[PDB]
This record gives C-alpha cells, sequence and structure tokens, in this order.
C-alpha cells in the first residue's frame, strides 16, 4: 500500500 | 507519457532500484517539467542513495511548482537535517506535519517520529 511518507505519490 | 514514466519510477522505488527509479523521474520531468510530484519522488531517491544535495535540488523545485507539498517540505526538512541545520530542519518538518493536518493526510506517525529525531540532534549539539 506504500502509505508511509518514504515512498513517492502514485 | 510522463504519467507512464513516473508510475515506472514508483515501482523501480519499490523493487529499491533508487538510481534506476530517479532516471525514469528524470524521463517523467523531461516529458512533463511543470509537475512538482515529479521532483519530490526523484528527492526521495536522492535521500536514499544518500545524496542530500540533489534532493536539496529537487525539494525546491518542487516547492516553486507546490507551495502546499507536504512530501517536499518534508524532504527539504531531511537534508537540512543530514546538513546539521536543525532550526530549519525542524521548520520544515513542522510545517509538513500542519499540512499534512490541513490535508487530511495520514503518514502515521512518520512526522512526528521525524521531529523527535531532529529535536533530540539539536539538544545533543546545544549540549
Amino acid at each position: 500500500a506504500c502509505s508511509s511518507i518514504w515512498c513517492p505519490d502514485g | 507519457s510522463a504519467q507512464e514514466l513516473k508510475e515506472q519510477g514508483n515501482r523501480l522505488f519499490v523493487g529499491r532500484k533508487y538510481p534506476e527509479a530517479a532516471a525514469c523521474y528524470g524521463r517523467a520531468i523531461t516529458r512533463n517539467p511543470l509537475v512538482a510530484v515529479y521532483y519530490t519522488n526523484r528527492a526521495l531517491c536522492y535521500l536514499k542513495m544518500q545524496q542530500h544535495e540533489q534532493a536539496l535540488a529537487d525539494c525546491r523545485r518542487a516547492l516553486e511548482l507546490d507551495g502546499q507539498s507536504v512530501k517536499a517540505h518534508f524532504f527539504l526538512g531531511q537534508c537540512q537535517l543530514e546538513m546539521e541545520s536543525y532550526d530549519e530542519a525542524i521548520a520544515n518538518l513542522q510545517r509538513a506535519y500542519s499540512l499534512a493536518k490541513e490535508q487530511r493526510l495520514n503518514f502515521g506517525d512518520d512526522i512526528p517520529s521525524a521531529l523527535r529525531i531532529a529535536k533530540k540532534k539539536r539538544w545533543n549539539s546545544i549540549e
């Protein structure tokens, strides 16, 4: 899900 | 298409291919250089590659295109934290927290966790 802030938007 | 390149870059990021992902965000920038998210996504790549100078430049490009970017202020704060500019880093992390609250964005405890790291480092240097 990549919900961390250390993930690119997308 | 810049959106297809952004999505390819996102897949490479998940696969921990950070220079490859940064190159792909660069391709998205070539196609449309007026979109803040591509610079923010590349800045994140630079932080993972420990190239805080290049990450900093991308944060400034993103802030010129989108002054409300939560991630741009957050990644800028991380760059300033690496450069030991604690007061500026805390201010940017605090701004990121404020913008995330306004925009109803939930990153769990990521931003308060980061602010705690910065305040701890600021105290260590003052001691």
